[PDB]
């Protein structure tokens, strides 16, 4: 471990294949899926959505110290997805930059700007021979001044972008065509219809009819613009409400 | 099984798997291509002999002294690699210089030893104080000085570690010259006779012949100090044979 | 064996905002005297500002920050007394480098309304109420005089007006910090 | 980077932050003013690095 | 009156051609005010924000970021030659902000740069 | 994951850091620790090695004092346990100094397995391997317990085990309804489990370490009082047979 | 054979979750010679044996002073045992410069502990491949530590360290019951009886090859060496 | 300034003495068991000044496996002064001990160091006022010895008590219970005895 | 800097411990309106501690002194801080402070009992620090210390009755000597039990 | 730890003792009586100070001589080499202290001895560094190398000067003036000479402070001798 570069085309995250391909990197992207959990972000008229599954598998584990969705700032939230600690490293990356860039620019950062800090650091980790990417991917929400609800993903080899709904985790590939085929039909879902179509996405695409200790749902609204996470009884409203329908 | 190839002796800071680091030893086996010195400690003084190996007859001799000067009470003799040498002979000399300034009074052998051991004890750790060394010193060294405790010999190896000794052999054949002295050594003789079976076992063991030119020869006592035998000192103890 | 000490206050002044804030029950009302002269550190957490501009204003920024990111890190309404802390911190740290003295001022859950007292020098001492700014003379006394020792959010807001309005007689804009919120108030 | 056009408290910052910087030896006293998303907004920096937020 | 005469041992040698004119008796108090606030700001910077990381967030914070600062740090280019700090500045956030060190006196063009080796194993710590 | 596992830094073909999980297994390679949490307190108790009938009795301690009501037992590298220890001393001193309270558990475990985490990171320092566990009380907070391994993952735990028998264990505290016990049961039931999961023939000769945080203590964290813990023995012996 | 990989540094975490440099590390402990070290309820002796090539040299320093009531015998690399010593001496300086106390043994233990557990986890380094049996004299009575090149220290009722020190042990174990209410003379025989029994049976203790250091409630740390263990040796009945 | 500090050293054949007036300045602190310093300026100085010398006593021992004699104590606090040149410490030395001869030694420093072997010498405010007096009274005659008074150590003793009492028409006259440090083959022997008031 | 006095901290030796007084008062200059506020400090068991002087630099050293007292108490190795350890401590630590600018100006009086053995000191802020059988640093140092000298060259033993009724006496005298109200004033006690902290005593005339 | 010693800042961060701007970092500053003793490289207002010096150069050598007796006036610099004191008593006898420190490690190093002019540069830069600071020195150094006598003045202020015969202190006025020489008077006449103007000078005075013999000198080839 001491120090230098492995050799092989992909055992080191500074060297290229013949093809230019960063093969670190992606199994890096492999590492996202270690933990077997999906999440699932949608951005409405008013308002976004993240909801991802929480897995217990353990009796004698006090199950609110597991949770995947994190606060950042007053008013935006993230959802991460990967492996756990690399996770809360990130967060607390994106908590301190984003208290930098309140502190510089004296107002607090948008989404869009977090998600660039971020990833301008993920790039870093991958040109350089002393760190490694990290494992994980955040999907960021908030609600700007004047564009909306905001929903951002970075990833592990620096690459972030906007979507109108995004997916991360095992079944990102299946979410992802779930939601292409929801936002071509009709895409101005009022607040409701977000949460609805974030968990009947996670719901689907795993087959599961989920109890409200088996997913977590956080939410930003035009109206409540601060980050807020439903406790059980409000998502066992939006399940039963589901159900009914 | 199977036999496979294990090596843990390419890098200094490994240990094999018997507790041994094998890169302090190797500079050891340098110290083994260096040429015979032997240090004797009386009650009369310490002795020093070293043997000279000149290697071109156009070569100026007294640029190739195995013996230096650390001070007038103190005289080193060398073996091994000649600028790792100097290295430790220039921190002797300045340490002493700078104990003198300190304290106004010589330092002792046995610290001016410390000092050089302190220095030459620092390798590998490269990227914690740079200019440090990244290997053993491929050196042997043998403080020979007299001082409050009077006369007495160290000896240093590559591993900035030192031990006082009576009869010392460094070198190329310092196990045959040990042996001899292990036999040739009594507590209480004089120093006229130290020279005498210093410059017996250096016969010995060189591929040459005693002649003025190709040994060399100093003693320290208690009332003198430090001298370097000159070629008629010289011609006459060995043409007392 | 006199133990000398620096006064800290009586370096540079020369002037005053003459800032004031009381402690009533459940709150604060700091009060001061077409700028604003409250400086507020967080949503229940005010502070009110003496020596020089420059480098109070730099503090404050800077304790904002900090608090921002501490009670982020830490998930709940930050102390009053963290606020104070931080200030202090720096208030005591840069104490030969600024020309700063704070007033900390506000509300938090589990302590209620909280007068920390930051004075030049660095220094935090909870009080029940903190006067500050070329008012150790006019206020000191009659407040010392009259403080109830319990008032509710109007006799406190009276009270800070009356004291602040005589140093007039030597605009009042006031705020009071409750559990539900601030009620900046404009007097003159 | 951004995209959006600036907010006049983003210049106020860099202001007062560059004239605390250099302690009050940048002779600069400024009246900044400007109108983003959030509304009209006038300052007023000082070569010491203190600002004032105000009407007029 | 500064004291510290190392002076108990004051017998550190010097390169007397490339000390050029050195007047300690003058480098105890600086020139300006603003001389060493301006000399140490990203010194002083990166300490102020190690502090607050420290102090909110924990060991692991600084720890991280000088680890990051020391990496991209060092494969960079030998000293007589200038650098870019491309992922230096992207780290520490100066990727967007233009200072008065990144238009005044311009570290590309030195006006004034010693010999190769000299400046490499001055920067190895071989004076 | 040959190839891809001699630095904390490359991932595996399917996104695995193959040292840290040999890190883990490091874990695995030490007695073990339990630690129960119940309706008033947190109670620890190692099964620990005899290594010597020469050792003072206390040393080679495993559960610590990181802070006045923060208890911390531990498990794997004993070294890395201690450095961790000291690295968690210095943080609740630290908030202590800044914040003028006592630093809330969740916080130091945060703060401490994210100083684990960044060791998992770089190839110049290699992971942790050591697994521990946190446990305070406090009136405005209740009982906590938290466990960090060596990938800096904390969680939050009502009975955790660390060790070589950790599933056993876990098998043995799931039977306890520990959200309506006190101390003293808890206490009991801890050497009983301890009893349990010991192998009697592969490791040999071991001794009890117990200690609770609670409201018994007033939120203070100790070791269980000699008495108190020879009750506990008796009863764990006297339930294995 | 499946070793190779994983063994030769100590930054590397084998599949098996062992680090194989600290125990290659404990092995060069091992490569030394024997001491001894043991206390009682008012004094810590330190016994060991000394190598000099059997002859014409003067023996090994292996008993080292670093305050004046802590003693510390070596065994293992020698450079590692001097870098170790002048970390002990200059921490029982600042000690009584700071705070005028004498540096409390099991503190000094500590911070060695801490101090040779950092390369053990860095690139670029080794273990320190020396092992001590620190004895001390502080407000708590006399202590016995013992310092591991795994960074691990141990207090002692009585400890071996070094070559075939595995006898002495034996011996210790056995005896142990006695050693607190032994006098200062008794005391120091048992530490020779134990660094005996790590002899071959023809080799006996001399004065030529023993040095003894001793701290206690009166005694400063003091080493007795080459004819001032005289004393203690004449007593000693056979084996 | 700062008065209250009288230090009188004086070497014999075989003894050193240093007697100081207590008044808060307490002093003739102890280095080795053939050295006894006196240090007469600010108390603060004079505290850390005798530590580091304990500290620097220590590392020496530890350096070079023997005490550190009377004259390298003198060189050593000589460099430690002049360390502090452009800062100095405000402290009047005066070392007392036995060289390796076994003879008296008294040295006597500036605050930067300046220091030279002395037969006796006075040091503090009334120092000025004493020294003639002792001086034309410890020699009886012109003749050098120029490192031993010839009196004995009872005499000695006995000088230094009358010159402190003569010391009654002079500055303070601390009336303190003179302390006396004695130097002598046997060891360091401190003899404070009351000056009757 | 304009330069004021501190608050007054007296103290004196008995049989079985330590006696210190120290009145409450902010500042006697321009940070007077900070009252109720202690100058004492309980380090251990047997050691204590009155300041005189900056309170900032006061608070700054309780902050410090009190987290190495924690530090030691989890360590539960049977060593404890002594108070000539605590006495030294702070003459390094103001010593090097002086040296090192960065100022703190607190002179304190560090009272203690250990090993049935009274402990008095004084540190002031340049590194000077002795022991004495009483101690006065402040406001009317130089008004009580010959008083305290006189009565303890009288009787160089006292009690614990004895010693704070002297303490009362000297508090008086500095206040019939100048009209601060000293109803703020605090008396603290380092015995074989521990340090016991009483808190504003209230002169009546 | 392992982390913070890879990066080999130190900081008063990444250490311990960190509560704030800075807190306690480890030991607030307070540290030991050295980390290093001597043997190594590693407010008092009352310095001394001296009085009249002579010193010509020769035919047989250089001559110092200074106003008797006690106090010192002439600094023994090593054998072959001597110095003369003017100014503060220890920033001549440190610094030529560090100067005879510089000789011998030269003469180890290169077997022969220091030049004088060689010696006098070294001082003359080693004062030089901290020239407006307050050092005193009026030394003035002499000796014999392979390019015969020499005899240099150096100075606290940079000064340098070689000269054949120089002077300072109360008496230089007198002393110099009396210095009516020969590059070749005899070593009797020279000694003479060297009496007689310290006399000149103290022609007004007698032996007693600062007062006595003459203190000669003599810098042979072999090394100085004390005349008388």
């Amino acid at each position: 471990m001491s120090r230098g570069s492995s050799a092989g085309f992909d055992r080191h995250i500074t060297i290229f294949s013949p093809e230019g391909r960063l093969y670190q990197v992606e199994y890096a992207f492999k590492a996202i899926n270690q933990g077997g959990l999906t999440s699932v972000a949608v951005r409405g008229k008013d308002c976004a959505v993240i909801v991802t599954q929480k897995k217990v598998p353990d009796k004698l584990l006090d199950s609110s110290t597991v949770t995947h969705l994190f606060k950042i700032t007053e008013n935006i939230g993230c959802v991460m997805t990967g492996m756990t600690a690399d996770s809360r490293s990130q967060v607390q990356r994106a908590r301190y930059e984003a208290a930098n860039w309140k502190y510089k620019y004296g107002y607090e950062i948008p989404v869009d700007m977090l998600c660039k800090r971020i990833a301008d650091i993920s790039q870093v980790y991958t040109q350089n021979a002393e760190m490694r990417p990290l494992g994980c991917c955040m999907i960021l929400i908030g609600i700007d001044e004047e564009q909306g609800p905001q929903v951002y993903k970075c990833d592990p080899a620096g690459y972030y972008c906007g979507f109108k709904a995004t997916a991360a985790g095992v079944k990102q590939t299946e979410s992802t065509s779930f939601l292409e085929k929801k936002v071509k039909k009709k895409f101005d879902w009022t607040f409701e219809q977000t949460v609805e179509t974030a968990i009947t996405c996670l719901s689907t695409v795993l087959s599961i009819d989920f109890k409200p200790s088996e997913i977590e749902v956080g939410v930003v609204t035009v109206e409540n613009p601060k980050f807020r996470i439903l406790t059980e009884a409000e998502i066992d409203a939006h399940l039963v409400a589901l159900a009914e329908r | 099984m199977f036999l496979t190839r294990s090596e843990y002796d390419r890098g200094v800071n490994t240990f094999s798997p018997e507790g041994r680091l094998f890169q302090v030893e190797y500079a050891i086996e340098a110290i083994k291509l260096g040429s015979t010195a032997i240090g004797i400690q009386t009650s009369e003084g310490v002795c020093l002999a070293v043997e000279k190996r000149i290697t071109s007859p156009l070569m100026e001799p007294s640029s190739i002294e195995k013996i230096v000067e650390i001070d007038a009470h103190i005289g080193c003799a060398m073996s091994g690699l000649i600028a790792d040498a100097k290295t430790l002979i220039d921190k002797a000399r300045v340490e002493t210089q700078n104990h003198w300034f300190t304290y106004n009074e010589t330092m002792t052998v046995e610290s001016v030893t410390q000092a050089v051991s302190n220095l030459a004890l620092q390798f590998g750790e490269e990227d914690a104080d740079p200019g440090a060394m990244s290997r053993p010193f491929g050196v042997a060294l043998l403080f020979g000085g007299v001082d409050e405790k009077g006369p007495q010999l160290f000896h240093m190896d590559p591993s900035g570690t030192f031990v006082q000794c009576d009869a010392r052999a460094i070198g190329s054949a310092s196990e045959g010259a040990q042996s001899s002295l292990q036999e040739v050594y009594h507590k209480s003789m004089t120093l006229k006779e130290a020279i005498k079976s210093s410059l017996i076992i250096l016969k010995q063991v060189m591929e040459e012949k005693l002649n003025a030119t190709n040994i060399e020869l100093a003693t320290v006592q208690p009332g003198q100090n430090f001298h370097m035998f000159t070629k008629e000192e010289l011609e006459e103890v060995i043409k007392d044979i | 064996p006199e133990a000398f000490t620096p006064d800290w206050e009586s370096r540079e002044v020369s002037t005053g905002t003459t800032i004031m804030a009381v402690q009533f029950d459940g709150g604060v009302v700091l009060g001061a005297d077409v700028t604003d002269k409250l400086t507020p550190i967080h949503d229940r957490i005010f502070c009110c500002r003496s020596g020089s501009a420059a480098d109070t204003q730099a503090v404050a920024d800077a304790v904002t920050y900090q608090l921002g990111f501490h009670s982020i890190e830490l998930n709940e309404p930050p102390l009053v007394h963290t606020a104070a802390s931080l200030f202090k911190e720096m208030c005591y740290r840069y104490r030969e480098d600024l020309m700063a003295g704070i007033i900390i001022a506000g509300w938090d859950p589990q302590e209620g309304g909280q007068v920390y007292s930051v004075p030049m020098g660095g220094m935090m001492v909870r009080q029940s109420f903190a006067i500050g700014g070329s008012g150790s003379s006019y206020i000191y006394g009659y407040v010392d005089a009259t403080y109830r020792e319990g008032m509710t959010k109007e006799e406190c807001l009276q009270f800070t007006a009356n004291a602040l309005a005589l140093a007039m007689e030597r605009v009042i804009r006031l705020a009071a910090i409750a559990e539900s919120g601030v009620e900046r108030q404009v007097l003159l | 980077s951004t995209g959006r056009l600036p907010r006049v408290v983003t210049a106020n910052r860099m202001l007062k932050q560059m004239l605390f910087r250099y302690q009050g030896y940048i002779g600069a006293a400024l009246v900044l003013g400007g109108v983003d998303v959030t509304g009209p907004h006038l300052y007023s920096i000082y070569p010491h690095g203190s600002t004032d937020k105000l009407p007029y | 009156p500064v004291t510290e005469l190392s002076a108990s041992g004051p017998f550190e040698s010097h390169d007397l051609l490339r000390k050029g004119f050195s007047c300690v008796k003058n480098e105890l108090l600086p020139s300006h005010p603003l001389e060493l606030s301006e000399k140490n700001f990203q010194l002083n910077q990166d300490k102020m924000n190690f502090s607050t990381l420290r102090n909110i967030q924990g060991l692991f914070a600084p720890l991280k970021l000088q680890m990051e600062f020391k990496a991209v740090q060092q494969v960079q280019r030998l000293p007589f030659l200038s650098s870019s700090n491309l992922s230096l500045d992207v780290l520490r956030g100066n990727d967007e902000t233009i200072g008065f060190e990144d238009i005044l006196n311009d570290p590309s063009q030195s006006e004034v740069m010693g010999e190769p080796h000299l400046m490499v194993e001055y920067k190895l710590g071989l004076l | 994951g040959t190839g891809y596992d001699l630095s904390a830094s490359t991932f595996s073909p399917d996104g695995r850091v193959f040292q840290v999980e040999y890190a883990m297994k490091a874990v695995e390679n030490s007695s073990t620790a339990i630690g129960i949490r119940c309706k008033d307190g947190v109670v620890f108790g190692v099964e620990k090695l005899v290594l010597s009938k020469l050792y003072e009795e206390g040393s080679n301690k495993r559960l610590f004092n990181v802070d006045r009501h923060v208890g911390m037992a531990v498990a794997g590298l004993l070294a890395d346990a201690r450095s961790l220890a000291d690295i968690a001393r210095e943080e609740a001193s630290n908030f202590r100094s800044n914040f003028g309270y006592n630093i809330p558990l969740k916080h130091l475990a945060d703060r401490v397995a994210m100083y684990v985490h960044a060791y998992t990171l770089y190839s110049a320092v290699r992971p942790f391997g050591c697994s521990f566990m946190l446990g305070s009380y406090s009136v405005n907070d209740g009982a906590q317990l938290y466990m960090i391994d060596p990938s800096g993952v904390s969680y939050g735990y009502w009975g955790c085990a660390i060790g070589k028998a950790r599933q056993a264990a876990k098998t043995e505290i799931e039977k306890l309804q520990m959200k309506e016990m006190t101390c003293r049961d808890i206490v009991k039931e801890v050497a009983k489990i301890i009893y349990i999961v010991h192998d009697e023939v592969k490791d040999k000769a071991f001794e009890l370490e117990l200690s609770w945080v609670g409201e018994l203590t007033n939120g203070r964290h100790e070791i269980v009082p000699k008495d108190i813990r020879e009750e506990a023995e008796k009863y764990a012996k006297e339930s294995l047979k | 054979m499946f070793r190779n990989q994983y063994d030769n540094d100590v930054t590397v975490w084998s599949p098996q979750g062992r680090i194989h440099q600290i125990e290659y590390a404990m092995e060069a402990v091992k490569q030394g010679s024997a001491t001894v070290g043991l206390k009682s309820k008012t004094h810590a002796v330190l016994v060991a044996l000394k190598r000099a090539q059997s002859e014409l040299a003067a023996h090994q320093k292996k008993i080292l002073h670093v305050d004046n009531h802590i003693g510390i015998s070596i065994a293992g690399l020698t450079a590692d045992a001097r870098l170790l010593c002048n970390f002990m001496r200059q921490e029982c300086l600042d000690s009584r410069f700071v705070f005028d106390r004498p540096l409390p043994v099991s503190r000094l233990v500590s911070l060695i502990g801490s101090k040779t557990q950092i390369p053990t986890q860095r690139y670029g380094r080794r273990p320190y491949g020396v092992g001590l049996l620190i004895a001390g004299y502080d407000d708590m009575g006399p202590h016995i530590f013992q310092t591991c090149p795994s960074a691990n220290y141990f207090d002692c009722r009585a400890m071996s360290i070094g070559a075939r020190s595995q006898s002495a042990r034996t011996y210790l174990e056995r005896h142990m019951s006695e050693f607190m209410e032994c006098n200062l003379n008794e005391l120091v025989k048992h530490g020779l009886r134990a660094l005996r029994e790590t002899l071959p049976a023809e080799q006996d203790l001399t004065t030529k090859n023993v040095s003894i250091g001793i701290v206690g409630k009166d005694l400063e740390f003091t080493i007795y060496d080459d004819d001032d263990v005289s004393p203690f040796l004449e007593g000693l009945e056979e084996r | 300034v700062f008065n209250g500090g009288t230090i009188l050293a004086i070497a014999g054949e075989d003894f050193a003495i240093v007697a100081s007036d207590t008044r808060d300045s307490p002093k003739c602190y102890k280095l080795t068991d053939k050295t006894v310093i006196g240090c007469s300026g600010f108390h603060g100085d004079c505290l850390t000044l005798t530590k580091i010398i304990e500290a620097r006593l220590k590392m020496y021992k530890h350096s070079n496996n023997k005490a550190m004699t009377t004259g390298a104590i003198a060189a050593m606090l000589s460099t430690i002064l002049y360390s502090r040149r452009f800062f100095p410490y405000y402290v009047y030395n005066i070392i007392g001990g036995l060289d390796e001869e076994g003879k008296g030694a008294v040295y006597s420093f500036d605050p930067v160091g300046s220091y030279q072997r002395d037969s006796f010498k006075a040091g503090g405010s009334a120092s000025a006022m004493l020294q003639p007096l002792l001086d034309n009274q410890v020699g009886f005659k012109n003749m050098q010895n120029v490192e031993h008074v010839p009196l004995s150590l009872d005499r000695a003793m006995r000088l230094v008590k009358d010159v402190f009492i003569s010391a009654a028409e002079r500055d303070v006259y601390t009336g303190d219970a003179l302390r006396i440090c004695i130097v002598t083959k046997e060891g360091i022997r401190e003899e404070t005895v009351s000056l009757r008031k | 800097n304009p330069m004021v006095t501190g608050t007054s901290v007296l103290g004196v030796k008995f049989e079985g411990g330590v006696v210190i007084a120290a009145d409450m008062l902010g500042s006697y200059g321009s940070l007077a309106r900070f009252r109720n506020i202690s100058r004492i400090m309980r380090v251990n068991n047997s050691t204590m501690l009155g300041a005189s002087g900056d309170y900032a630099d006061f608070q700054y050293l309780k902050q410090v002194l009190g987290q190495m007292v924690i530090d030691e108490e989890l360590l539960g190795d049977g060593h404890s801080y002594s108070p000539r350890a605590i006495h030294s401590w702070l003459t390094r630590a103001m010593y090097s402070r002086r040296s090192k600018m960065n100022p703190l100006w607190n002179t304190m009086v560090i009272g203690g009992y250990a090993d049935g053995e009274s402990f008095l000191g004084y540190v002031d802020m340049l590194g000077v620090a002795y022991e004495a059988p009483s101690l006065a640093t402040g406001y009317g140092a130089y008004l009580a210390q010959p008083l305290l000298r006189e009565v303890l060259e009288k009787q160089p033993v006292l009690s614990q009755t004895e010693a704070r009724d002297l303490v009362e006496r000297c508090m008086r005298v500095l206040y019939y000597r100048d009209a601060r109200s000293y109803n703020r004033f605090q008396i603290a006690t380092v015995t074989e039990k521990g340090v016991e902290i009483e808190g504003p005593l209230s002169t009546e005339t | 730890m392992a982390l913070a010693s890879v990066l080999e800042r130190p900081l008063p961060v990444n250490q311990r003792g960190f509560f704030g701007l800075g807190g306690r970092a480890d030991l607030l500053d307070l540290g030991p009586g050295s980390l290093s003793d001597g043997l190594s490289l590693a407010p008092g207002i009352e310095m001394l100070h001296g009085t009249t010096t002579l010193a010509f150069k020769f035919r047989h050598g250089v001559i110092v001589a200074a106003d008797s007796r006690t106090v010192k006036k002439v600094i023994e610099i090593n054998p072959y080499l001597l110095g003369t004191m003017a100014g503060g008593a220890a920033d001549c006898s440190f610094w030529e202290r560090l100067l005879a420190r510089q000789c011998r490690i030269y003469e180890l190093r290169n077997k022969e001895r220091i030049s004088v002019a060689a010696a006098s540069k070294l001082l003359a830069n080693m004062v030089y560094q901290y020239k407006g600071m307050g050092l005193s020195m009026g030394t003035m150094i002499c000796g014999w190398d392979k390019r015969g006598p020499g005899l240099y003045y150096v100075d606290s202020e940079g000064n340098r000067i070689s000269g054949a015969t120089f002077s300072v202190g109360s008496g230089s006025v007198y002393a110099y003036g009396v210095m009516d020489r020969g590059y070749s008077y005899d070593l009797e006449v020279e000694q003479a000479y060297d009496l007689a103007r310290r006399a000149i000078y103290q022609a007004t005075y007698r032996d007693a402070y600062s007062g006595g013999a003459v203190n000669l000198y003599h810098v042979r080839e072999d090394g100085w001798i004390r005349v008388s």
